[PDB]
């Protein structure tokens, strides 16, 4: 099978930094069989990415996918509350539909300043 | 290309009557069988899709269903504004194909084909041509043979018929053999026949006349 | 507007079935595929199969085959998903998903990602 | 309102080629497929082929493969078909139709066009030749229309006063040219005593004709 493994499993940031997350997989895949999900708790999953590149429908511009062959990027330009959620990555090319096993984006905890 | 084996290709109705259209595709199929109506000088019109599903629009009584190789459109109670000619259409593999059709008619009472032969015109004349038309008027049904005969010896080349579609009235067909010849051969024959073959009759309806 | 709305949440004991329900609006129910995925408490998403609303062909999950059986209902535009022998680790979410449309490329299998998802159907087994 | 505006009858000489227009309207041309489907006067339908204006990506039949060629252009919402190498079997109906559309293709046509009849020929436009025909209770009447191209023409009987009993028959092909005849039947007391007459008109010759039946 084509497994997909995303990395971090957890990304502690702040509002306003950039996130970088991984999608690796086993074996190399087309660009255009390569999607991102985007889950906040309670809800249900929204199509963020598909084509690899290619924005959902109202999705912002500081989503923006990219990669090829065995590694995928998915960069969110500049964090919003709003952006703090699971990330999976999804596979559905002709084999078979695979996610990976979801990337957790938390709120960084500071110490006082 | 997938075969679509449809019958009946001519179907006489009454009003209200239940029409059946079968439609046999040469192979295994899932579902993909779509039905179009087409009136004369008039579009197709999709009715069904995926076998059983009515398009937007279609009234309740057209119906259709069927699977793999046996697909069937019914019509419970047809309409006269649903005389027209129906085609099945597989959208499974390409190419596309569609069947052969079924036309729709009134049925009618059987009627004997009013025979008028006419011959050549003075004006014609006057340019080396010679025209013999023949019309076979208001019969039932279509079917028909025309025959021609000059001096008693069957005519073959130089006939072209042509036929009119039901008639919207009287729910009869018409036909026009026309035979034309030169000025020359015309005049070296006496007698002009046509002959009408119909189911009315055993012996067939004969109009003539003699060119003197 | 396409709406996905799916059956209620279910209660079952281990070894009974359940079948969700995955009403389908605002589009040609027959021209799209559509998939369903799961996620356990605390888990991935995990896929279970696909079935074209047209003809009704299904592809399973080999983790779910013959478990799971994908059906369809035009008259209706609706998908169902029924799942036996149902056991504590099937406890999840059940999600039913439009595939995308086709935009001119290769083949369709450039739009059979998850484009609209339903909201989900929570399955507990319990005892 | 969907609606798929095909061009006018096109007319071409055998070997020449056609190119048929079909504008489309009432609904996002992007958003579906348009197939064009022969049809011979007569008979079934034939499919030559796809195209997805949103990518220009075309499927074709097999058959008419080097003969046909299909684009389209999104800006004027139009799809076109390009004919090669007309030969007489070619002369016929060609209907654009939009086709249904979702995760892929699904290849039936719910929306079809207006219909461009394809006329292979080098016949040039040649008026009629209009012929009277003349020979109980009814008596049949009527008039050949010979030798004329293109079509259509029109035919009437007394101006139209003459409505009932009256059918026209469809043209044949003689000679390259098109013939045509018209049936009138009248009570036997109208005629001989009060004239008939055919009133025949060929708009592409801009010809008037009306041929008096004269009893012989
Ligand atoms: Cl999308
Ligand atoms: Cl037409």
């Amino acid at each position: 099978e084509i497994v997909l493994t995303q990395s971090p499993g957890t990304l502690s940031l702040s509002p306003g930094e950039r996130a970088t997350l991984s999608c690796r997989a086993s074996q190399s895949v087309s660009s255009s069989y390569l999607a991102w999900y985007q889950q906040k708790p309670g809800q249900a999953p929204r199509l963020l990415i598909y084509g690899a590149s290619s924005r959902a429908t109202g999705i912002p511009d500081r989503f923006s996918g990219s990669g090829s062959g065995t590694d995928f990027t998915l960069t969110i330009s500049r964090l919003e509350p709003e952006d703090f959620a699971v990330y999976y990555c999804q596979q559905y090319g002709s084999s078979s539909y695979t996610f990976g096993q979801g990337t957790k984006l938390e709120i960084k905890r500071l110490v006082p300043r | 290309s997938i075969v679509m084996t449809q019958t009946p290709k001519f179907l006489p109705v009454t009003a209200d009557d239940r029409v059946t259209i079968t439609c046999k595709a040469s192979q295994i199929l899932n579902n993909e069988v779509a039905w179009y109506q087409q009136k004369p000088g008039q579009s197709p019109k999709l009715l069904i899709f995926y076998a059983s599903n009515r398009y937007t629009g279609v009234p309740d009584r057209f119906t259709g269903s069927g699977s793999g190789t046996d697909f069937t459109f019914t019509i419970s109670s047809v309409q006269v504004e649903d005389l027209a000619v129906y085609f099945c259409q597989q959208h499974y593999s390409s190419p596309y194909t569609f069947g052969g059709g079924t036309k729709l008619e009134v049925k009618r009472a059987d009627a004997a084909p009013t025979v008028s032969i006419f011959p050549p015109s003075s004006e014609q004349l006057t340019s080396g041509g010679a025209s013999v038309v023949c019309f076979l008027n208001n019969f039932y049904p279509k079917d028909i043979n025309v025959k021609w005969k000059i001096d008693g010896s069957e005519r073959q080349n130089g006939v072209l018929n042509s036929w009119t579609d039901q008639d919207s009235k009287d729910s009869t067909y018409s036909m026009s053999s026309t035979l034309t010849l030169t000025k020359d051969e015309y005049e070296r024959h006496n007698s002009y026949t046509c002959e009408a073959t119909h189911k009315t009759s055993t012996s067939p309806i004969v109009k003539s006349f003699n060119r003197n | 507007q396409v709406q996905l709305v799916q059956s209620g949440a279910e209660v079952k004991k281990p070894g009974a079935s359940v079948k969700v329900s995955c009403k389908a609006s605002g589009y040609t129910f027959t021209s799209y595929a559509m998939h369903w995925v799961r996620q356990a408490p605390g888990q991935r998403l995990e896929w279970m199969g696909w079935i074209n609303a047209g003809n009704g062909n299904t592809k399973y999950s080999q983790k779910f085959q013959g478990r799971v059986t994908i059906t369809r209902d035009t008259s209706a535009s609706t998908a169902y998903m029924e799942l036996s022998s149902l056991r504590s680790e099937d406890t999840a979410v059940y999600y039913c998903a439009r595939v995308g449309p086709y935009c001119g490329g290769d083949s369709p299998q450039d739009n059979y990602y998850m484009d609209v998802w339903g909201k989900g159907t929570t399955v507990t087994v319990s005892s | 309102q969907v609606q798929l505006q095909q061009s006018g009858a096109e007319l071409a000489r055998p070997g020449a080629s056609v190119k048929l227009s079909c504008k489309a309207s009432g609904y996002t041309f992007t958003s579906y497929g348009i197939t064009w489907v022969k049809q011979r006067t007569g008979q079934g339908l034939e499919w030559i082929g796809e195209i997805y204006p949103r990518s220009g990506k075309n499927w074709y039949n097999e058959r008419f493969k080097g003969k046909a060629t299909l684009t389209a252009d999104t800006s004027s919402s139009t799809a076109y078909m390009e004919f090669r190498s007309l030969t007489s079997e070619d002369s016929a109906v060609y209907f654009c139709a939009r086709t249904e559309y979702g995760s892929s293709p699904q290849w039936y046509f719910d929306a079809w066009g207006t219909g461009t009849t394809v006329t292979v020929s080098s016949a040039k436009t040649t008026p009629p030749s209009v012929y009277p025909l003349a020979p109980n209770s009814m008596v049949t009447l009527g008039c050949l229309v010979k030798g004329y191209f293109p079509e259509p023409v029109t035919v009437t009987w007394n101006s139209g006063s003459l409505s009932s009993g009256v059918h026209t028959f469809p043209a044949v092909l003689q000679s390259d040219l098109y013939t045509l005849s018209s049936s009138v039947t009248v009570p036997s007391s109208p005629r001989p005593s009060e004239t008939v007459t055919c009133n025949v008109a060929h708009p592409a010759s801009s010809t008037k004709v009306d041929k008096k039946i004269v009893p012989r």
